[PDB]
């Protein structure tokens, strides 16, 4: 596979997102790291899908809403950042105030 | 020109009279005073103040009142106060708390807090800064426990062990000169301050004392090695000669005596009573009465902190498993029921709140959680506010009195107990720069940056491959203070005066900073900051009811805690 | 033929502990209001003061129970126990500081026990 | 009072006549003798025996017959016996095997096994304790291989390499003085004992000898560097002068000679024949005939161990890939068919069982598995019991003879071969305290705790954040013996006598314990414990059939092994 | 996310459980580490769900039965322990003899 | 669980395969590490299922085809190797030219 350090680390994010998605599916209000993981993995998968940075900045604000998460979680998350390989190489995505 | 307070606090952190919520608790701390000069706040970045000829002085060499490091705009939470200041560090020590910058052009600059060519900057605006936690009940069982401790703001581990040997799994003991030497050498690779306890057991002085001379920083008396009157007596005689502290986990079984017999053997000498409530060990059922005595420095361990609805079920089973006890053997069941008591655990919450139990600790990996001393301190304070109300001593709706009482339990008081408060345990000038930055939303839960000897040792930081350090995954990671030979300069190995005089560090090739243990034998409960109460604690032998001043101490267990499921992935 | 990994197949028979040593049965009472549990290898005369028994009969002896086990006395409980003889050099040091030498010095042990209030010196 | 044997074994581990199943194999070991005094068993914990004035002596200083460490109630499995004893360790060495405790009050205490103030305790009741495995065929290719080895109970790595360079990927060789020096320095950070082999190739003495003087512990002759008569001869002449061992991977291609030519070049001198069966390399097809000779110390490597239904398919393809061979080139196919032979692999199982092949080894990362030497030894013994029956030498239904024959293959025999059995390779008084504790259910599969120089170096242990060390995830982890400078005192770098005399450790700044290689040149097959058989082994050049004493040696491959899918996640 | 050391480690348990569950679903009798992973993840997810320690001590004995696992596995597992964050903080759960 | 170093590492492969399979399922042509992960996990799961080394050498050549992967990926992968515990212990599987 020739995994580099970032590729190894970022597998964890996908895994944490999978965990959080299962928790959501069984009806739990998500907590801070769960919410962050879901949105982060969404960004990384979107890059893999070939979306633009601008598309992901928009979409990232609609992945989870305040009724999906515990009290105070929306206000704990000021922004979520992820770097991923787009068709045009690595780029940084910042999603500002992802959960209203 | 004037700035509204919301905007001021957003830019520079809070100022006098402003309050901040601790994590998701109901606890609020209020800024008591502020060392700044409004308009001359220090800050760093593009177009900011700390630039050459401006807030940074371009004239002075490092020796000439210039800092190695300035933490700008810190909200300090300490036994000494809750207040706003810049913190200046030099040669790994806190040298100034006040106002940093450039006397060329700024008013009110503390004279030895010049930002110069030599000065690094950490922005602490909007952070709470505390001393590093001092955990005095550490079992050295698994080296992975160190990062666990750092991640919750602990910077000093006092205890014992040689790894997952049964003696170490049960007791905070590194026994004998050889094991002590081996563990002093191991310590060279642990990125945290360390002091090692010898076995406080023997009927002759020499076998116990030779551990002190070998480099131990104290002793542990534990019932698993025989917490007999003889072992208690000899250990205290050694300690009084050597100027080191003795910790005790007393005879739960009451085999050679009851509490009064252990107290008689102690004979008025200073001693640190571990897990004083007794679920963690000690004379059944009344060990917690130790915490009323003037010569006892009393600590709790953390799994009983605070009293919750799962506590008893969890502890009863934990005890049964750990002691290989059988549910169908009545002596085993009777033992467990005599040791795990809702009456004393509930009272323990209240005794903390009243300043009768002076210290917190972990009991890491031997009936306690290495990364939850700080966490559970604040959960306890929060529970007590909810159940007992703001303390009478409070003012202006703040929880400052409670916050100082509780922060003292894991910072300054363990340091004083151990004889190491000249070096660590508080944010004061002249002490080692072991500092923990917290985002208020994560306060007491997950440290932002842990500074050890003036260099960052541990941080919550993101992708190392990214353009900037904040992208995911943000996780706790060892920083440059832990790498190469810098681990030697950023950490202290605390040792007895005699081992230092006898040249043990040179003999063993220890390169870490060497700290001297001292002034442990002429202290008492009165010296425990904000937690100095002595009183007659009565524990009913029939009902286990705890009374202080004729009043039963009881409270309810809670179903939910703050600093819990909002934060943790598991 | 079902395989339990790492299982024992113990031999026939039984293990006699403390074989060939004198055994002595005595009555012991916990006169205190808190429980006392006594390990297999504590010099029996040096146990908690509030246990009432013929202290002389505890000298040079310990409980005749499997190594590492203990006898439990609830508050107010009186029961019989069986003692066996200490072996090796038959010296005891430390514990309650009643012996600190040969267990043969019964007169000295009892004097110290009585002075310090260990119940049952007769 | 009497205790039934089931209850006795549950409390103290098994005693005389009791049997224990090794993992999920059909192999049973029986306790041959027991050093205890019934009723005075040592144990540690609350209300237990090893307490001051009781089973722990409170009088004696460390120097006065007191131990640094007591392993209580160990079931020892060793070439010297299968028996029950306490094991006492001091200054990193095994100093007593017998009965520990306190002579004050206990009968039968071994005089230098006093449990005192200085003594740590490991509870070995219900564990099997063996010597650390000695792997003499290690390619140093990937530092991650060390934990792999420790996790399966290996404590000494002998071999060569500089990392994933092609020379090292093929051969256990660290070539020349400079690479040797570099790898001696690297070794300072490896938490395992190490000895380094130089390149056993040259036609002049000086280029070979200078490797010995530089710090090599032995030599490797490998066909990839030219396993010619000259290289064989010069290497053995060096070895005879230097008192180090020579390992050989002979000329598979028969390019410069057949087996008889290699034997003529050896000329009766002592040599260690690697992967003697020959799938791992050597004169095609008859290299295994080496194992009949009195001057040959023969080892197997592990992937042929034991003969299974996937072995041939796996090995044929592995060979083709590794040698970049093409399925459509008849010379390549002929080579592979000449080298990978069910006839010799099947016979290899039986030759082990008969004590004709004396040693096991890995061939780690160059045609062998770093963490499966111990594993595959026991799978082989189990297969042989199933196929050949209990050996004639057995008694009382136990597999003790087979167990001693097989444990010797990876403990004492490689140590003797290498000239290091004065330090390691068995549980005997006076040897280094490299000890492996196993739960019987995991025996030979996953070590519980690996002790190196008397301190735990590696353990299967759980959550470092938990109240106790057993909660999940339980995984193999480095312990305090590997941390800081303690890694120096808990491990041995084995070196030639000349390099030690010439001060190489001081020159290079080596801080590890330095072990001397010696007594390698006047040993032979007769010195291989329980595996000392010499005989005429005939390998038919046409059919590859192996004969010993006129009898064809053959057995069937098996479809399933114990110590496999019940245990492993992948 | 601010993952601490325990959170990172415990992701592995969830992953091993997911692996083991897939193996079970395709009809395999589970082995020792597979069984341990499934029961351990069950406990941790139960804590996240807000069950009590007592509920999990009971439920943990009914997650896998002897016909779900290989010969000898029930007898290899004396107990399974996990710590997880309950609504009232971290607690230890021990499931005794989980597979009869 | 008593995870050894290899067991811990190899969990990653399963995880990377799960990630890659999700990417395939949403219609993406797979890249080099994705393809390698899928085939590798297939081999390891096949060993767990009790298949032979020979069966897996055959099957491994039919897990992904050239239309499942990006241009050049078939030619980048000369062979894929994995060791796994078969019923008869650890064995090496090499799948040669897995994607035609
Ligand atoms: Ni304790
Ligand atoms: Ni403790
Ligand atoms: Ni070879
Ligand atoms: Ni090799
Ligand atoms: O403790
Ligand atoms: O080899």
């Amino acid at each position: 596979m020739h995994l580099n350090p970032a590729e190894k680390e970022k597998l964890q994010i996908f895994l944490a997102s999978e965990l959080a998605l299962k928790r959501k599916a069984r009806g739990l209000k998500l907590n801070y790291p769960e919410a962050v993981a879901i949105i982060t993995s969404f960004i990384m998968e979107g890059a893999r899908d070939g979306k633009t940075v601008a598309m992901l900045m928009e979409e990232g604000k609609h992945v989870l809403t305040r009724d999906d998460v515990m009290e105070g979680v929306p206000e704990m998350i000021d922004d979520i950042q992820a770097e991923a390989t787009f068709p045009d190489g690595t780029k940084l995505v910042t999603v500002h105030n992802p959960i209203s | 020109m004037k700035i509204n307070r919301q905007q001021y606090a957003e830019s520079y952190g809070p100022t006098v009279g402003d309050q901040v919520r601790l994590a998701d608790t109901d606890l609020w701390i209020e800024v008591e005073k502020d060392y700044t000069t409004y308009g001359d706040e220090a800050n760093f970045g593009g177009g900011k103040v700390l630039r050459e000829g401006m807030g940074e002085n371009g004239t002075y060499t490092r020796t000439e009142n210039v800092l190695d490091l300035l933490l700008t705009n810190a909200l300090i939470l300490d036994y000494t106060g809750i207040y706003k200041a810049d913190i200046g560090v030099k040669d790994g020590y806190i040298v100034g708390i006040g106002k940093g910058g450039n006397p060329d052009i700024m008013d009110g600059v503390t004279p030895n807090m010049i930002v110069g060519t030599a000065t690094e900057v950490i922005a602490a605006e909007g952070k709470i800064v505390t001393a590093g936690g001092i955990d005095t009940h550490v079992h050295f069982i698994n080296p992975d426990q160190v990062d666990v401790a750092l991640a919750n703001g602990i910077t000093t581990l006092f205890g014992g062990g040689t790894g997952p040997a049964e003696g170490s799994k049960a007791t905070t003991v590194t026994p004998g000169p050889w094991n002590i030497e081996k563990m002093l050498k191991s310590t060279e690779g642990l990125p945290i301050n360390v002091g090692i306890l010898g076995k406080g057991h023997g009927s002759s002085i020499a076998p116990i004392m030779e551990q002190i001379d070998a480099g131990a920083a104290g002793l542990k008396i534990h019932e698993d090695w025989g917490a007999t009157p003889a072992s208690i007596d000899r250990s205290l005689t050694v300690a009084d000669e050597a100027d080191v502290q003795v910790a005790i986990h007393s005879d739960t079984l009451n085999e050679a005596g009851f509490l009064e017999d252990t107290l008689r053997a102690i004979n008025g000498r200073v001693i640190h009573s571990f897990h004083v409530e007794g679920a963690g060990g000690g004379h059944a059922p009344d060990i917690m009465a130790m915490a009323g005595h003037p010569n006892v420095l009393p600590s709790s361990t953390n799994p009983t902190r605070p009293f919750t609805v799962n506590t008893i079920d969890e502890h009863l089973d934990m005890l049964m498993v750990c002691h290989h006890l059988k549910q169908n053997i009545p002596e085993d069941v009777a033992f467990a029921d005599s040791r795990i008591r809702p009456e004393t655990i509930a009272a323990e919450d209240i005794l903390h709140d009243l300043g009768i139990i002076s210290m917190m600790s972990t009991d890491a990996l031997a009936m306690g959680r290495a990364g939850e001393m700080v966490l559970r301190t604040w959960q306890t304070a929060d529970k007590m506010k909810k159940q007992r109300g703001p303390l009478a001593e409070e003012k202006n709706g703040s929880d400052n009195f409670r916050a100082k009482r509780y922060v003292s339990k894991y910072t300054i008081n363990p340091a004083i107990a151990q004889g190491i408060a000249h070096e660590v345990g508080s944010i004061e000038e002249g002490k080692f720069a072991d500092l923990v930055l917290w985002e208020p939303k994560f306060f007491g839960v997950k440290a932002d940056r842990v500074i050890k000897g003036g260099i960052i040792a541990y941080a919550q930081i993101g992708d190392p491959s990214a353009s900037i350090p904040t992208p995911q995954p943000v996780m706790g990671r060892r920083m440059y203070g832990t790498v190469g030979d810098l681990i030697h300069d950023t950490n202290i190995t605390f040792m007895s005066k005699s081992s230092i005089q006898q040249g043990v560090p040179a003999k063993l090739g220890l390169k870490r900073r060497i700290g001297t243990v001292k002034n442990c034998r002429n202290i008492g409960k009165k010296d425990m900051k904000w937690n100095d109460v002595t009183t007659d604690i009565d524990i009913n032998p029939e009902t286990y009811e705890v009374k202080v001043d004729g009043e039963v101490l009881t409270c309810e267990p809670v179903k939910e805690l703050p600093m819990a499921q909002r934060y943790f992935l598991f | 033929n079902y395989i339990v990994p790492g299982e024992y197949r113990v031999a026939e028979g039984e293990i006699e502990i403390n074989a060939g040593r004198e055994k002595t049965t005595i009555r012991v009472s916990n006169t205190g209001d808190r429980p006392i549990q006594v390990g297999s290898h504590i010099h029996f005369v040096e146990v908690n003061k509030e246990l009432l028994f013929d202290r002389a009969e505890g000298i040079g002896r310990r409980l005749n129970i499997p190594s590492g086990t203990a006898a439990r006395f609830e508050p107010g409980e009186e029961m019989e126990v069986e003692l066996t003889e200490l072996g090796g050099n038959r010296e005891v040091f430390g514990i309650s500081d009643l012996t600190n030498g040969s267990v043969d010095n019964k007169e000295l042990i009892l004097q110290r026990a009585k002075e310090l209030g260990y119940k049952g010196v007769e």
